[PDB]
């Protein structure tokens, strides 16, 4: 989104996304700041964030969100938007997907991966032998 | 690919949410504890497996298990 | 200014004894030298 | 006897088949 | 080698090379099919295992041979 | 100021430093028989194996193991030929896994195919050259 | 062990091969 | 020509010329020692070209003194070359300290 | 303008025993009870660590100006040791009587259990254990005559000591600096320059004038150490200087009127060792001094401290900027200024390059007198010096990486040299690991090669010198100029600074001092060696310090902090990922770096140097020749040097060189139990302690403090300190039992 977004006073440096990231998913990091700090790029160096609007690029996923992390604590920046873009150029909204924190209890999110009981009452591997079930699986 | 599953056990303390570096992780409403919230994976696509989560439950026996199967891009964190 | 409580700590107390030890061997080794089959 | 049989094979499981089985094992890996 | 260095200084170094493979001109053209990673945690401990029965079988193999071979012969 | 982002534009993982982008280097590094416009696959294999033959029959009519003998070049001039072969051998398995069918633009099965025929003929007729040049 | 009969060891081993091939090639 | 990507650099011969007679001149002040002979290194660094180069096919072995006046010759004439970039671009054409 | 003004704090800690019993007082974690038996360890693990205790940067640089007394009286209390050992269970005066037939010993062992057959006869009546340290020669070039003068210099370094206790403990309690302080390093840096070692080298000059000077010269005179005059009497009594060194007749005028040539009989620059000592000229070393003090001090005012003149390191480094360098050393000064860990970085790195420095110099132009001829002596200390430089260079990019991982700021390191590096950290170590794989190809490739073309019966297609030849030209192009260096580079100097470039070759008590080390295929080979090995560990270490804040792999390193065991079984494994993990491997690269080294060293200079000379010149080494042709195969190393030189340490049975024996097996045990913690992991540990335990409640005989097994860092950390100490002591003892035995 708002891909003319503009970036912040980065010069360059070697650790950016690859041509792997051209043909393969590229995330991007959308957020906005009232002053030009100065923050650690994830990639390695020191970036200025352009004082409004910074949109940047990363190769992957965790990188974005260790970014938004050092955003969050090192400044008192919460507006932070983590997207995913493909090769075709379909964007797709991954962080925080609901405008919430995820730590942040918040209605309308469904339990996935649950598991009835405590872990001591997992069937043995014995008696899922030659199944497509796990021991985890109830 | 990896399994992350939640367990009963959870108090809802939110540290393993806290403690995720890939946002795999989220609280969601329960009444299974005080705290009326329990840990959901809704995004084990793009865990990696590093197990932050399991060191970050406080839980006796880890109420969230991370089991490493199927191998994918996500999964390994390769930025090339 | 505890000082005993400091040279009754493991360390301390643990070298003292081994020294002690160690210093018993030695004098029973050189006024009983070759000491075998008792 | 057969002295040029040794001559003959040596160089061809330690150069030949090597090579052409790597070759085809690394089609079949890659595809 | 293996059995002391485990898997992340080299999942690094392999980055690094990964790096260095796709930012030279001239090999650009040659692009790997499968994404070079670093020897796996159990992987890297059943090669450097498989290292280590190897020397220690042939190491003793050629010296009891050949000690027992120039000693009688 | 001189190092600069590659596409000016940040966040990329390369560099445009003086050595790695110039007038000279973005010269040299074009019109090479790869990367030059106009050229058919066929025709930058040919180049491509002329120009490394010629130097890799050098080493083994120097350093061989005949080096010494009177067969020193033509022993020479089989290795290169016959490393020519193998490395001809792995070009071909390359393009056969890693390209498909579509057009002949070097990247297809068909464009590599050709790119291989011409730098094995280029590198034996290379290789030739050379021991040609060293036995005159 | 004449030329000939080295030659006969061989054309057993050939088959000896093919049998191995097959079997594989089932498995 | 473009030092890097669309940047500029200011490209001078006269910066080679004026490093080359300001080191020729520098070492050709004469030294009584035995390895100079009484000239400077430039002179006897030419004149050991010359004497080598009567003898085209064979070139000087290790015990040759070209192999020294080369060195200091390269040494400082590579000095001048490189300071003399440094000040004509740094301070003739406003790149800066 | 900044006032250099000492301001300090006054009764700042109390002295007291109250925290003495209350182990981990200094960590607020360890001060809760240990709770398991990993609090042991983290207790010592982080007793050293001031950064961590406080983030306060002041009592931090007060707990090590502090403790760095404690390490200078630890050091005084040493050299009065070794001064009283020589004083007291030595044969020093034996010695300086026949200086080539008594072996240095100052050590007796008791008879206790039978250990009194390590008292080796080594001749002057005593019977000792052989000290190779070189003491006894450093003793003779002071002007060491009589113990009672080692006595004296025992009883002053005690008294040193005692002042480095007092003031340790008056700098912490009593008169505790500000932070202000320790800051002004212009100030510290012209008194360290004009002071500690100007002012030094100074002072050393003048007592060699006075004392060394004329003891050695009537030493070497043929006089008896008994009847030289004392010291003193030298400086009372100018005429015995002036018959010794007419120089003296003339007084200071000369220096005051700058007729500084009349000095020539005390200031020399003849540049080669002395034929009666074999080491170098003492009036030379003298000259040397004098002059390096007089550098120092002139170097020592280029700061500016409290008055207008000198300079500021900060203008200086911001000065200095250029187009490839966009803000160049722009944040430096304040780096170099805020963090102890950057300083001790860059300074252990230079300490350790000046050790394998002094190494190198210390064997190729012996310094003291008769130190060649005492084989034992220069093969211990050139070993000695560099393994110690090897660790403070490793110890110096683990405190790079600690001050990336702690103590960085991005806006400090702005476009700077630092941040333009990290920018760039992927294209240094591909290529700098590009140079490592060539290096290590073309280097232990050929020894490889040879050992394949040996086995083959093929030796005319070796890398040798019958055989393709690989000739280090360029070094013995250095050698050859440097030969020819004192007639036409060197007008001054009478000779050459080290025979080993060149020139004639010396012999002392029919012993081989200093004679050219020529340099062959094998040297080519094996000098390429070394710099494979130096290359591949500074990449390991650079890339330790590059990636310690953050990865590709993991984005946030510095956040899990600089000593981490790992970041889980994910993204293919993250195991020893942290830079303390780099530099644990960086360990052992080192040592393998510097074993070799060693290894060259003491070979070549067994074969090639080290010797006897029989009348008429005749030259025979302890091992003729054999590195030439036995140096280009690894075969030959095995065969000709780790086997054929091991005879040595593996007889020593019986003898007073069994105890190295027994070292030499109990480094190999050592070694081998490394292997237990470098090759296992904790958790199958975990679950033996955990059935032991079981054992153990099953007899109600458990401990409160609940037995854990070592971190994972901490098991780390084991091995690798298990695994350099045995093979350090196995080359210790088998390098010390090989020169005593033979040469
Ligand atoms: C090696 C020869 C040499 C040296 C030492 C200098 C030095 C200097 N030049 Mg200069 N220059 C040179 C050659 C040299 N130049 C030549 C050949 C040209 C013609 C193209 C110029 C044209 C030029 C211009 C147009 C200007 C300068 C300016 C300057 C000063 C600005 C700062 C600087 O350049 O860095 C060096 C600063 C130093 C203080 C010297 C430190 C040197 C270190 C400590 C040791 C160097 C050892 C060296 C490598 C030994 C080499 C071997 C030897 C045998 C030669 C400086 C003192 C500027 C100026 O005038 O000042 C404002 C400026 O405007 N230069
Ligand atoms: C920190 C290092 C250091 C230290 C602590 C000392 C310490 C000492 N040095 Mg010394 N020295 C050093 C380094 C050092 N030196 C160095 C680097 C050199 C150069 C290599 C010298 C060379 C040197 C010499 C040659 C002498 C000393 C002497 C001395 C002692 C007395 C100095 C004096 O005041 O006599 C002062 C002597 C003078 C001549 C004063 C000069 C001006 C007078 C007043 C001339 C006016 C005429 C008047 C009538 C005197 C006639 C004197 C004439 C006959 C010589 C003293 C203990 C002297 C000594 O005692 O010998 C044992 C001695 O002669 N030093
Ligand atoms: C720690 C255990 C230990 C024990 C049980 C003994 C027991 C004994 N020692 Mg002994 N000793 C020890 C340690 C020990 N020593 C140590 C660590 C040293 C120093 C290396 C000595 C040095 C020593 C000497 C020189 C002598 C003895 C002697 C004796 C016997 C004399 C009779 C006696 O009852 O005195 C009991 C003694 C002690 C309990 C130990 C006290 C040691 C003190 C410190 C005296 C040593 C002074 C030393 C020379 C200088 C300062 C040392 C410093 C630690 C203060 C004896 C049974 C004497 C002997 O041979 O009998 C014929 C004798 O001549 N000891
Ligand atoms: C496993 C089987 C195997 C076999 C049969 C050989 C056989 C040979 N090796 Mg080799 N080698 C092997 C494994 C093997 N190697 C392995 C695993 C390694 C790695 C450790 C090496 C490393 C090695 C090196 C480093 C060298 C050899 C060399 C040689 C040749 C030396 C013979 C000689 O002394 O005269 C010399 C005879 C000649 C110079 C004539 C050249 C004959 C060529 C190579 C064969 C014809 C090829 C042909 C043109 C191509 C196919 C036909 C084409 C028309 C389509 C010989 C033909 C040496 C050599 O000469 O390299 C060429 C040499 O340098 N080998
Ligand atoms: C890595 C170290 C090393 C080195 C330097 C050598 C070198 C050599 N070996 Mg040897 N060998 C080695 C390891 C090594 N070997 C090992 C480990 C083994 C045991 C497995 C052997 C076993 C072996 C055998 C059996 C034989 C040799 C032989 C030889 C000689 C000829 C080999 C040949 O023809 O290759 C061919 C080389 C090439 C085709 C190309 C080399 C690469 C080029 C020159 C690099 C150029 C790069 C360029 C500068 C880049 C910039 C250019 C661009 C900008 C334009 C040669 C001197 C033969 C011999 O008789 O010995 C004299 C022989 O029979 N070797
Ligand atoms: C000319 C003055 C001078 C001298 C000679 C020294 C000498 C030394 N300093 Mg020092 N320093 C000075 C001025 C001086 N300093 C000033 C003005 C500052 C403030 C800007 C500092 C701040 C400073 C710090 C922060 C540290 C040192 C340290 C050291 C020691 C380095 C360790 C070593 O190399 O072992 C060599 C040891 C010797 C050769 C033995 C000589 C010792 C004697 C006593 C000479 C030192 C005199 C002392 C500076 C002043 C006496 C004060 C008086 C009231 C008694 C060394 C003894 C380090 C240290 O070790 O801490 C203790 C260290 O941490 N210095
Ligand atoms: C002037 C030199 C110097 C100084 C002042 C420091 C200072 C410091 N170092 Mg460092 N270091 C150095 C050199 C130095 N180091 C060298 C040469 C190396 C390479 C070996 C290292 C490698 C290193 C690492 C990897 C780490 C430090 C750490 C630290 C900090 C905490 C130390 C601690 O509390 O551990 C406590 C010390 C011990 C428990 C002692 C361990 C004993 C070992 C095994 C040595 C045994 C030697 C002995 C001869 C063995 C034989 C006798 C035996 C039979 C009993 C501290 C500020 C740590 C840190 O920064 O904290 C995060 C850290 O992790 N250092
Ligand atoms: C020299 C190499 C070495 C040595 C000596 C050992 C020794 C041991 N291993 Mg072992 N191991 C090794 C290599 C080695 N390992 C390697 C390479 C591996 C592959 C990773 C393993 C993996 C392994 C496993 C998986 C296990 C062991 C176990 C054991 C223990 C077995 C029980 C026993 O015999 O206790 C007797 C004690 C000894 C033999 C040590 C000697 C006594 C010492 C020297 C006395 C104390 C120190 C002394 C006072 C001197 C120091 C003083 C100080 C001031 C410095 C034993 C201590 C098993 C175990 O835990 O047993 C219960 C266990 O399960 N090892
Ligand atoms: C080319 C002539 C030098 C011979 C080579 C050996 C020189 C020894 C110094 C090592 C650095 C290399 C010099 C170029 C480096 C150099 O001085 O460049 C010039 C430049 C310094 O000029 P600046 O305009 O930045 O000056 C401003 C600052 O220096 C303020 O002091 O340095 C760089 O910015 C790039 C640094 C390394 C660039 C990558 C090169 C890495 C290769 C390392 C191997 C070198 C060759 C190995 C020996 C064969
Ligand atoms: C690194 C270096 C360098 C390098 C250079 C070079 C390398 C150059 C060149 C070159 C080369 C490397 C060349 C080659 C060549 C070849 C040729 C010139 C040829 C030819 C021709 C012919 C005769 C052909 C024929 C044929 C035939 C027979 C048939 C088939 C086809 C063909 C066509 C192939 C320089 C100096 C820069 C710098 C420093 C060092
Ligand atoms: S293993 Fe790591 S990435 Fe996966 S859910 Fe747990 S903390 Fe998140
Ligand atoms: S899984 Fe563990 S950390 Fe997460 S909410 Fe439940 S108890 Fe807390
Ligand atoms: S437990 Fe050990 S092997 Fe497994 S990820 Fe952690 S450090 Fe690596």
């Amino acid at each position: 989104l708002n891909l003319k977004m503009p970036s912040p006073s980065f010069l360059g440096s070697t650790g950016g996304w690859l041509r792997c990231a051209e043909t393969e998913e590229k995330y991007a990091m959308t957020w906005s700041s009232d002053q030009q700090h100065i923050f650690e790029m994830p990639t390695g160096g020191a970036a200025v964030m352009n004082s409004g609007d910074n949109l940047l690029y990363l190769a992957r996923k965790e990188q974005a969100l260790a970014l938004a992390t050092q955003l969050r604590t090192q400044f008192k920046i919460q507006d932070y938007k983590i997207y995913r873009i493909f090769p075709s150029g379909e964007v797709q909204y991954l962080h925080p997907k609901d405008g919430v924190l995820p730590y942040q209890v918040n209605k309308g999110r469904e339990q996935v991966g649950r598991v009835k009981s405590t872990i001591g009452k997992n069937v043995n591997p014995a008696q899922v032998k030659f199944t497509s079930k796990a021991t985890y699986d109830r | 690919a990896h399994t992350v599953k939640i367990y009963d056990n959870c108090i809802g303390c939110t540290q393993c949410v806290r403690a995720c570096p890939l946002d795999v992780l989220e609280m969601v409403p329960w009444d299974g504890c005080k705290a009326g919230q329990m840990a959901s994976a809704p995004r084990t696509e793009d865990c990696v497996g590093c197990k932050r989560c399991e060191t970050a439950c406080p839980t006796d026996f880890l109420s969230i298990r991370v089991y490493l199967g199927g191998e994918t891009t996500r999964s390994m964190g390769l930025a090339y | 200014m505890n000082l005993k409580k400091y040279l009754s700590t493991a360390p301390v107390v643990a070298t003292l004894w081994l020294f002690l030890t160690a210093g018993i061997l030695i004098e029973l080794n050189r006024f009983f030298p070759d000491s075998l089959f008792y | 006897s057969a002295s040029y049989l040794p001559s003959i094979l040596v160089p061809t499981v330690g150069l030949i088949l090597p090579f052409a089985s790597m070759a085809i094992l690394f089609i079949a890996i890659e595809k | 080698m293996f059995l002391i260095s485990w898997r992340g200084y080299w999942q690094e170094l392999i980055e690094t090379l990964a790096w260095a493979h796709e930012r030279t001109p001239l090999a650009n053209l040659i692009r790997w099919k499968d994404k070079p990673v670093a020897l796996s945690i159990v992987q890297a401990r059943l090669v450097g295992l498989v290292h280590f029965t190897v020397g220690y079988i042939l190491t003793y193999a050629a010296f009891v041979i050949a000690s027992t071979a120039g000693k009688f012969s | 100021d001189y190092i600069k982002p590659y596409n000016n534009d940040p966040f990329v993982g390369h560099l445009a430093t003086p050595i790695n982008s110039s007038s000279l280097t973005r010269a040299y590094l074009s019109q090479l028989p790869i990367y030059r416009r106009g050229v058919s696959p066929f025709l930058r294999g040919l180049e491509i194996g002329m120009a490394h033959g010629y130097f890799l029959i050098g080493p083994f009519v120097q350093l061989g193991p005949l080096r010494n003998t009177d067969i020193k070049y033509l022993a020479g001039l089989l290795s290169a030929i016959g490393l020519i072969v193998i490395l001809t051998l792995g070009m071909l398995l390359y393009g056969a896994v890693s390209f498909t069918n579509d057009s002949q633009d070097l990247e297809s099965v068909d464009g590599w195919r050709q790119l291989a025929s011409g730098f094995l003929l280029g590198a034996v007729g290379g290789a030739g050259f050379a021991y040609l040049l060293l036995t005159l | 062990i004449t030329d000939n009969q080295v030659f006969v060891a061989l054309i057993m081993a050939l088959v000896c091969g093919y049998l191995a091939v097959k079997l594989a090639k089932q498995l | 020509f473009e030092v890097s990507d669309g940047e500029p650099y200011p490209l001078n011969p006269a910066v080679i010329f004026i490093a080359l007679i300001g080191w020729s001149a520098v070492a050709a002040i004469p030294s009584n020692i035995p390895v100079l002979g009484g000239t400077g290194l430039t002179q006897a660094f030419l004149a050991s070209i010359q004497r080598l180069l009567a003898q085209y096919p064979t070139g000087p072995k290790l015990d040759d003194p070209f192999w020294f006046y080369l060195i200091v010759y390269h040494v400082g004439l590579f000095a001048l070359l490189i300071f003399g970039q440094i000040g004509y671009a740094g301070y003739a054409k406003g790149t800066y300290n | 303008e900044k006032q250099v003004k000492v301001v300090v704090d006054r009764d700042v800690v109390p002295t007291s025993f109250e925290k003495w019993a209350k182990p981990g007082h200094f960590s607020r974690s360890l001060a809760k009870g240990p709770k398991t038996t990993t609090w042991i360890w983290n207790l010592h693990a982080d007793a050293h660590d001031f950064d961590s205790h406080t983030s306060s940067l002041e009592e931090v640089s007060r707990k090590i100006f502090s403790a760095h007394f404690g390490q200078l009286a630890i050091i005084f209390i040493w050299l009065s040791g070794m001064y009283f050992h020589g004083a007291r269970f030595s044969n020093y005066v034996a010695w300086l009587s026949n200086p080539t037939g008594i072996k240095p010993s100052a050590q007796v062992v008791w008879p206790i259990v039978g250990q009194q057959i390590l008292n080796a006869d080594v001749g002057g009546g005593m019977q000792g254990i052989q000290i190779t340290s070189g003491l006894f020669q450093l003793w003779r070039a002071s002007g060491i005559v009589n113990e009672l003068q080692l006595y004296v210099t025992a009883l002053g370094g005690l008294g040193m000591a005692g002042l480095m206790i007092f003031a340790g403990w008056f700098h912490y309690h009593k008169a505790a600096p500000k932070l202000e302080w320790f800051q002004n390093v212009e100030s510290m840096l012209n008194h360290h320059l004009a002071g500690l070692l100007g002012l030094g080298s100074l002072s050393w000059a003048g007592h060699q004038i006075h004392v060394s000077l004329p003891i050695n010269k009537l030493l070497d005179a043929g006089v008896a150490p008994s009847s030289i005059p004392l010291p003193h009497e030298f400086i009372l009594n100018r005429n015995l200087m002036a018959e010794l060194y007419p120089s003296f007749q003339q007084g200071l005028v000369p220096f005051f009127t700058l007729n500084w040539k009349q000095y020539s009989d005390i200031l020399t620059f003849k540049g080669g060792l002395s034929p009666v000592t074999g080491g170098l000229w003492l009036t030379d070393v003298a000259h040397h001094h004098l002059a390096i003090a007089v550098l120092f001090l002139v170097a020592g005012h280029m700061y500016r401290t409290n008055w207008g003149i000198g300079h500021s390191i900060k203008q200086i480094l911001e000065a200095h900027k250029g187009p490839l360098t966009g803000e160049g050393h722009k944040g430096l000064y304040e780096i170099l200024t805020t963090s102890w860990h950057a300083n001790l970085a860059i300074n252990l790195a230079m300490l350790g390059s000046l050790s394998i420095i002094v190494a190198h110099h210390m064997y190729a132009m012996p310094p003291y007198p008769y130190l060649a001829t005492d084989y034992p002596t220069q093969l211990s200390l050139f070993t000695h010096h560099m393994w110690i430089g090897g660790f403070c260079i490793v110890g110096a990019g683990a405190h790079a990486a600690i001050y990336m991982v702690r103590d960085y700021s991005p806006t400090v390191n702005f476009n700077n040299v630092l941040d333009r590096m990290i920018r760039h950290r992927d294209a240094i170590i591909s290529h700098l690991n590009w140079v490592c794989i060539f290096l290590g190809m073309h280097s232990f490739g050929l020894y490889i090669h040879n050992d394949t073309m040996r086995a083959l019966g093929r030796a005319q297609d070796m890398f040798s010198d019958t055989a393709i030849q690989l000739q280090p030209v360029f070094a013995q192009w250095i050698q050859q100029i440097h030969t020819l260096a004192p007639g036409n580079t060197a007008v001054n100097a009478l000779a050459t600074a080290s025979y080993a470039f060149g020139a004639d070759t010396v012999t002392v008590g029919s012993k081989i001092a200093m004679m050219p080390i020529k340099l062959g295929t094998a040297d080519f080979m094996v000098h390429h060696i070394h710099a494979f090995t130096i290359h591949v560990t500074t990449l390991i270490l650079l890339k330790g310090v590059l990636y310690a804040r953050n990865s590709r792999l993991i984005p946030d390193k510095a956040n899990l902090g600089f000593r981490f065991p790992c970041d889980g079984p994910g993204r293919g494994g993250t195991c020893q990922v942290s830079a303390w993990d780099h530099v644990f491997l960086g360990l052992f690269w080192m040592y393998n770096a510097l074993s070799i080294v060693i290894f060259h060293f003491s070979w070549k200079m067994q074969s090639d140097v080290w010797g006897t000379v029989t009348s008429n010149g005749a030259i025979s080494h302890i091992t003729g020749g054999n590195f030439a042709q036995s140096a280009i195969t690894i075969n030959g190393w095995l065969r000709d040097f780790l086997w054929a030189q091991a005879s040595q340490v593996i007889q020593s049975y019986g003898s007073s060189l069994s105890a190295y024996g027994l070292m030499f097996l109990g480094a190999h045990f050592v070694w081998a139990f490394s292997l237990m913690f470098l090759f296992s992991g904790r958790g199958y540990w975990q679950e033996l302690i955990e059935s032991i335990v079981w054992a153990h409640n099953k007899l109600k005989v458990a401990p409160a403090i609940a037995p854990r097994a070592l971190s994972i860092t901490q098991g780390r950390a084991v091995g690798v300190a298990h695994y350099l100490l045995g093979g350090i002591a196995t080359t210790w003892a088998f390098f010390l039992a090989r020169i005593i035995a033979v040469g």
